[PDB]
RNA sequence: GACCUGGGCUACACACGUGCUACAAUGGGAAGUACAACGAGUCGCUAGACCGCGAGGUCAUGCAAAUCUCUUAAAGCUUCUCUCAGUUCGGAUUGCAGGCUGCAACUCGCCUGCAUGAAGCCGGAAUCGCUAGUAAUCGCGGAUCAGCACGCCGCGGUGAA
């Protein structure tokens, strides 16, 4: 319930932008907690940070609604 | 059907163009399609082939066989005479209608969309282009299929070298990457 | 064809959700709607969602306002808020 | 068999017997009985063929299906097969807001 | 020793202690209809009005207090209802849609609506509290607090063997 639209920080935007007409980069080091996904963020490759490790994951177009917090499982049950 | 018409119209004189054949008999045709549900788990419980044959009977226009063993392997618990897999050959015009289904429907319904891998060489005109899933065909029932195994396809031509088979499959759809 | 022990087949004409290719054969069946003379006089009901042109391996890059349900499920509610 | 889907039984009145299918809570039932102009009728279902066909066609205006079960399955199939972290714990039945369970498995599996 | 970001104390193959809700007919569901006490209030409680299925949204009037609000209390009373079932009992679990404070509800807040509906028909051995406004049942207020209570502290209704 975030009735006034999505929420993505502006200190997430500042790594690269010129990968819009070219083949994208591989390094996206971040914190990857607060920001959700809205369709301008499709098909990148982000090192999602889980408190210890910026774990790399790339994007499908239907991995689209939830935040960057599904893909930082901080439990380590193995 | 479509694909004999393409051979008669466009495929053969373009072959005589791109390789300078001195006679029409030199042109390479297509012969077989071999399909192999390699189960390997009917030895554990025999009701695994009992639905592989059910799926192949829908996919093809035939029934498959049941393959023998010819060996006796200790690791997979094998002896002679063991039901393992199931061939389906294809000849005639059901070659071309099944290839029409392959070009149109099937090959664009797979995740990680790339079409056809370009390295299946074998030097001598045979592109074994396997299938990972089973849900690809239109005749697949979610209310019947459980396991997520896959198929085999052995395209067999009479072409000598793989430069020829690439041009044939380029003139027969086949979305290479 | 060896007798009685081969499965069912009828040369079913295709359709599509978009533009309707009508050329081919099939094996499975249904309730016949357009028995068509220009093709096999059979079922139409193989009505696949895929043209093999809709995928961007043949036609080109056409997905920006691609507007398909689950696509719009995010991109209409805040998608009106997007654009 | 019976009139829509399967098994609309008698011996109970209309808002009671219609609850028995996968897709009717109670608000759907009262709204569908309001869309025709009918009543409880009575404590045994003794409707007429006009009334049964009307309430048969009005349910068809909804998602009331046996594929509504398949609709739930494709919902959770969308859920569990992206990554998915919610699929790992979806099969272990803990909610997406968390419930922090070390003895609340007896709801689903009964680990005792 | 110190500063900051992100995570964790909220895990779960298990065993024990403490509480809440049921296993329905002295009951559930719908309608109409009365009576308390304590305390709190300035960036705090909201009168009225309009709209919404609702969580609520907007304009706004009183209030630094026997005056304005929290706030018209629930069990209560009268009619219908269901007719003994795993049930119009039960209400966990799960998809979808939301509302609110927070810069931000994935890890990890509360609440609403739709769809779902599991165990559970009074619980062995054993063991606990209580001698009358008590036990048993039912609501209400406060502390800490942006937000969050089945816990704690306090009050009042019906009223036993």
């Amino acid at each position: 319930s975030l009735k006034k639209g999505p929420f993505v920080d502006d200190h997430l935007m500042k790594k690269v932008e010129a990968q819009q007409g070219a083949e994208k980069k591989k390094v996206i080091k971040t914190w990857s907690r607060r920001s959700t996904i809205f369709p301008s963020f499709v098909g990148f490759t982000i090192a999602v940070y889980d408190g210890r490790k910026h774990v790399p994951v790339y994007i499908q177009e239907d991995m689209v609604g939830h935040k960057l917090g599904e893909f930082a499982p901080t439990r380590t049950y193995r | 059907n479509r694909l004999k018409e393409k051979y008669i119209k466009e495929v053969t004189p373009s072959l005589v163009e791109k390789f300078n054949y001195s006679s029409v008999m030199q042109t390479p045709k297509v012969d077989k399609i071999v399909i192999n549900m390699g189960v390997g788990d009917a030895v554990s419980n025999a009701k695994n082939l009992d639905k592989a044959v059910e799926e192949l009977a829908l996919i093809t226009g035939q029934k498959p066989l049941i393959t023998k063993a010819k060996k006796s392997i200790a690791g997979f618990r094998l002896r002679e005479g063991m039901p393992i897999g199931a061939k389906v050959t294809l000849r005639g015009e059901r070659m071309y209608e099944f290839l029409d289904k392959l070009v149109t429907v099937s090959l664009p319904r797979v995740r990680d969309f790339h079409g056809v891998s370009k390295k299946a060489f074998d030097g001598r005109g045979n592109y074994t282009l396997g299938i990972k899933e089973q849900l690809i065909f239109p005749e697949v029932d979610y209310d019947l299929v459980d396991k997520v195994r896959g198929m085999d396809i052995v395209i067999v031509t009479t072409a000598n070298t793989d430069e020829e088979s690439r041009e044939l499959l380029a003139q027969l759809g086949m979305p290479f990457q | 064809m060896k007798q009685d022990i081969h499965p069912n087949y009828q040369p079913v004409v295709f359709m599509d959700s978009t533009t309707g290719f009508k050329f081919l054969s099939g094996s499975t069946k249904g309730s016949s709607e357009t028995v068509e003379w220009e093709d096999g006089n059979t079922y139409p009901l193989l009505r696949v969602e895929v043209t093999s042109d809709s995928h961007p391996f043949y036609t080109g890059r056409q997905k920006f306002t691609q507007a398909d349900g689950r696509v719009d499920r995010f991109n209409k509610k805040y998608g009106l808020k997007d654009e | 068999a019976r009139i829509a889907g399967v098994d609309i039984p008698r011996d109970k009145r209309v808002v009671v017997s219609l609850t028995y299918i996968y897709g009717i809570g109670n608000t759907t039932a009262k709204k569908v009985l309001a869309n025709v102009g009918v009543s409880e009728d009575v404590r045994v279902r003794d409707l007429t063929n006009e009334q049964t066909d009307a309430i048969r066609a009005e349910i068809d205006k909804l998602k009331v299906e046996g594929d509504l079960r398949r609709e739930v399955n494709l919902n959770i199939k969308r859920l569990m097969e992206i990554g998915s972290y919610r699929g790992i714990r979806h099969r272990r039945g803990l909610p997406t807001r968390g419930q922090n369970t070390k003895n609340n498995a007896r709801t689903r599996k009964g680990p005792t």
